[PDB]
RNA sequence: GUGAACAGCCUCUAGUUGAUAGAAUAAUGUAGAUAAGGGAAGUCGGCAAAAUAGAUCCGUAACUUCGGGAUAAGGAUUGGC
RNA sequence: AAGGUAGCCAAAUGCCUCGUCAUCUAAUUAGUGACGCGCAUGAAUGGAUUAACGAGAUUCCCACUGUCCCUAUCUA
RNA sequence: GCAGUCAAGCGUUCAUAGCGACAUUGCUUUUUGAUUCUUCGAUGUCGGCUCUUCCUAUCAUACCGAAGCAGAAUUCGGUAAGCGUUGGAUUGUUCACCCACUAAUAGGGAACGUGAGCUGGGUUUAGACCGUCGUGAGACAGGUUAGUUUUACCCUACUGAUGAAUGUUACCGCAAUAGUAAUUGAACUUAGUACGAGAGGAACAGUUCAUUCGGAUAAUUGGUUUUUGCGGCUGUCUGAUCAGGCAUUGCCGCGAAGCUACCAUCCGCUGGAUUAUGGCUGAACGCCUCUAAGUCAGAAUCCAUGCUAGAACGCGGUGAUUUC
């Protein structure tokens, strides 16, 4: 007979499922359209979550209650030293799907990027590439005769790129190597932007600008094995229940005499792959730049690290992206910025964001202080400096 | 809310379901009210409805006057001791939770309000902010 | 922004930090955090709490 | 020793140190616990849990077989020197 | 053979029945107070009333709370 | 229980806007009977709780046709099950009856879904009370009270997790198939305008918020404390002091980190093809016709874009490949 009463069902059937994901980064499974009148450039960007903080802006949006006047928002800071380019690679449209054609690789490779192709690295002999480096000692005829079969067939371009871990405070060594689509032009101009840029670096601000809208894509945290009523947020059941109460009561009728599949069970939560839409840029850092964590307003000269770093992470030595909002994975986790897939006008979008405050108080405790200058002029000086 | 509110509110934490009991800041005679029904309130399987600063709710006057008694009249929340957040950043709270009875128009049946208003209340219903003293 | 004073303790509070309390007499009460609000709560005296400002003033340290 | 106390809690004499172990800290359990705001809206039903609690002083209704009801109800105080 | 007196009741006893009126609640097949042609109450097959007592059966109120809104966390 | 046919009549005139007598043709298995085929070397029995999916005879939401449709409101019908359909008082109740919110509080199926999932109030063992019946033992599909809810470690299904063999090993990728998601309301403005004698009184576009749901996240606020981190307190024990033991985490206040809450914050895309329906051209049928050939616009529908998984017997590119 029908259920008593009608409620909507618990969880989403299209993230199904909730099994572990197969790499610890999160793959890119679509690019923005290209659009070759204009110059080529990149779509997507590689960095490192560093943690949150909180900033104070002015709100401009005409209607609203809170219409100019002071707002107080969550942010996200994203590490993002500059990237390595050391390939590039062509795919043919065929049939069955887009095919890689041909692979040509940097003359030169870093110690970074050699790691990511060892399991063992401190018992090998460090041959890799050293055989196709020899395809370089020539006059190139070789690297010629692959970069013109490029041009010539194929549709899609896209750039091998690594990171820069040793920049960060990680304790990785291994640096993460990704494919980055190119769009903007032609085959022709494609090619010859990747082959000018071998083993030279590509800045974020070169790809993301104050005021714009990104994607983020990145493995979530994990949990291990959960039950049902965290893992899908199923009613508890009464105390008086025998046997537990965290569980589903019926898991299915009579007939059909199986288990379905739309019914909740016990299993891994977390270290899902997930790409969340629309996080508006609100700071573009740049490392060299003292007073990074400064305002045209504060004035102060402060960086974005807060007082006794980052819980788990460190410092904030090179660039990097501040992001409205919260972002899927943890802190010291591989994340990927990519490019809005659609043009957004919503009003939300388009809107210019100017930063008045920004909170650099310590986050492992109740801090009080912005700089250790504010926090001598408060409590004077102490025992230890005298 | 329901009709008469002037403008939109912007989200506050719920702080009385149904069967809160809390003060009534009027005039009016009565001594508490207790709610029986939240205005605009949603749909869910065993969920209470709940009301907030600013809302309007169905009560009835269990202590006051015998003639305000054993009926249903709508009345609105002016102060919440459950702790919300506004949109400069603070959270903030009342030492106890208050109503005023009115109208469905939104017009107060008293005509003065002992102890703060909430702002957002004052702004939602320009009745109370007339009769009101000292806003937040 | 504006920078407040906790009630209890004189400390800074910036935006968004700590809790605002409205009392029935409509008197309004600023806390950094959970522990001075908690001590007000509990219906401590600020000048026999020794890390307080008021403190430190009365006892001129 | 504490205390009204053969209560609970700690110690002296005397007696044991026995009950398969090591590593790890998922889900679900068994046992013990804590919770913002609301306060029985839960449920056949306040089931379970919470609240109350010693002592001294004050104060104590209907009814009654005059013996009770009664610790009725309702308040205040409590260390150390 | 005599035809239910004194009392008592929709009562652990009333089928019709969630009886009718009043009270209690925003709302009561519950509770209580009344009403009685009572299917089928009733006088040691004991009637009616009762202070005190009850790990007995019920209704409401205050206090109280993770019973619940709506779940979260810690220990063995 | 639901749906047709006929049309005497109702409807100020007017059979068919909306209804419809006398008759008559069906459909359904969410009622109850009829039957006794299966089961008495046992298929756990009422209701509720919990959870998934399905049906459409559609309550609401999308787009439309019709009216005795001026506006507003309502009524009849079509394509439509994509998406929702609640909080409470009394009752064991299914049912019923009221209060209230709401866009709406539509009807049903899945062994009258669901007891090795719960619960055990009811029914339906043994105790006991009452009324009527019986000489009596006892009876009552009459009322009342008290009454043990067992087992999964196997197979499959489901949820997650490894893995031999495709020269070896490593890195970067393709996408067959399967899944898929968002939802509804209010206020301001349009506008006291269209419409109307008046009373009354809209809509498209635009803006700001909110409801239900979903996926993450922990800067902040709140919760949690074996950080047994710091401080305080009682009893006892170490001669005193200092510093500690025990009281199964002794108790109290604060308490970082971690975990976590519409009790916190952030985010939730846009193209094509269609249904109903309204049209174009245009015969059949010298006229007329959205239809026959051809063709336009069109729904919360469909397929893609996007999102999740990646065939462990689908596939590509690239690095390095051992001499005692
Ligand atoms: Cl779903
Ligand atoms: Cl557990
Ligand atoms: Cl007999
Ligand atoms: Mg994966
Ligand atoms: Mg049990
Ligand atoms: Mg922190
Ligand atoms: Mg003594
Ligand atoms: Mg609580
Ligand atoms: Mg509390
Ligand atoms: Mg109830
Ligand atoms: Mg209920
Ligand atoms: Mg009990
Ligand atoms: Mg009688
Ligand atoms: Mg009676
Ligand atoms: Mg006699
Ligand atoms: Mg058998
Ligand atoms: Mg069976
Ligand atoms: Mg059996
Ligand atoms: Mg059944
Ligand atoms: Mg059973
Ligand atoms: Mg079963
Ligand atoms: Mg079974
Ligand atoms: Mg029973
Ligand atoms: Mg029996
Ligand atoms: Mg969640
Ligand atoms: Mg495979």
């Amino acid at each position: 007979s029908h259920r008593k009463y009608e409620a909507p069902r618990h969880g989403h059937l299209g993230f199904l499922p909730r099994k572990r994901a197969a790499s610890i980064r999160a793959r890119v499974k679509a690019f923005p359209k290209d659009d070759r009148s204009k110059p080529v450039a990149l779509t997507s960007f590689l960095g490192y979550k560093a943690g949150m903080t909180t900033i104070v802006r002015d709100l401009d949006r005409p209607g609203s209650k809170f219409h100019k006047r002071e707002v107080v928002e969550a942010v996200t800071v994203v590490d993002t030293p500059p990237v390595v380019v050391v390939g590039v690679v062509g795919y043919v449209e065929t049939p069955r799907g887009l095919r890689s054609l041909t692979t040509v690789w940097a003359e030169h490779l870093s110690d970074e990027v050699k790691r990511r192709f060892y399991k063992n690295w401190y018992k090998s002999k460090k041959k890799a590439f050293t055989k196709y480096s020899a395809k370089y000692a020539q006059d190139g005829a070789g690297i010629e005769r692959e970069l013109a079969r490029i041009k010539k067939y194929a549709s899609v371009v896209r750039v091998l790129v690594h990171t820069q871990i040793r920049k960060t405070p990680l304790a990785q060594k291994k640096a993460h190597l990704a494919e980055i689509q190119l769009n903007g032009g032609s085959i022709s101009e494609k090619v010859d932007w990747a082959r000018e840029h071998f083993e030279k670096t590509v800045a974020v601000d070169s790809v993301f600008e104050q005021n714009e809208m990104i994607d983020a894509i990145a493995v979530t945290k994990g949990h291990g094995f959960e039950g049902v009523t965290h893992r899908w947020g199923t009613k508890k059941l009464p105390r008086k229940t025998h046997r537990g109460l965290r569980k589903v009561a019926c898991i299915g009728a009579w007939h059909p005499a199986h288990v379905m599949w739309s019914v909740a069970r016990a299993g891994q939560r977390g270290y899902h792959s997930r790409t969340s839409i629309n996080h508006k840029i609100y700071r573009v850092g740049k490392g060299d730049d003292e007073a990074n964590g400064a305002t045209s307003f504060d004035r102060t000269k402060k960086t974005i690290t807060p007082m006794g770093g980052f819980v788990h992470y460190g410092e904030i030595k090179n660039d990097f992206i501040m992001v409205k909002g919260c972002i899927p994975g943890n802190r010291k986790r591989i994340v990927t910025l990519r490019k809005s897939l659609y043009t957004n006008t919503s009003r939300k979008a388009l809107e210019e964001v100017s930063l008045k405050w920004i909170d650099t108080a310590s986050k492992f405790g109740k801090g009080r202080f912005q700089t250790p200058a504010e926090k001598h002029a408060f409590m004077g000086t102490l025992k230890k400096d005298l | 809310s329901g009709n008469g509110a002037q403008g939109t509110k912007f989200r506050i934490s719920l702080g009385l379901p149904v069967g809160a009991i809390m003060n009534c800041a009027d005039n009016s005679g009565a001594r508490n009210l207790y709610i029986i029904a939240v205005k605009g309130s949603g749909s869910r399987l065993n969920r209470l409805p709940a009301a907030s600063l600013g809302d309007m709710v169905m009560a009835t006057v269990k202590k006051g006057k015998p003639e305000l008694r054993k009926k249903v009249m709508p009345a609105i929340v002016v102060r919440q001791a459950k702790s919300w957040r506004r949109r400069d950043g603070v959270f903030l709270y009342f030492e106890d939770n208050a109503g005023v009875i009115a109208n469905p128009k939104g017009e107060m049946k008293g005509s003065a309000i002992t102890g703060p208003v909430g702002k957002e209340c004052a702004d939602l219903w320009p009745r109370v902010a007339s009769n009101s003293g000292v806003v937040v | 922004m504006k920078v407040e004073i906790d009630s209890f303790s004189g400390a800074k509070i910036y935006p968004g930090r700590g809790t605002l309390f409205v009392r029935g007499d409509s008197k309004i009460f600023r806390f950094q955090n959970s522990k001075s609000a908690s001590l007000f709560k509990q219906r401590k005296n600020p000048r026999r709490i020794a890390w307080t400002v008021l403190f430190r003033k009365h006892h001129k340290k």
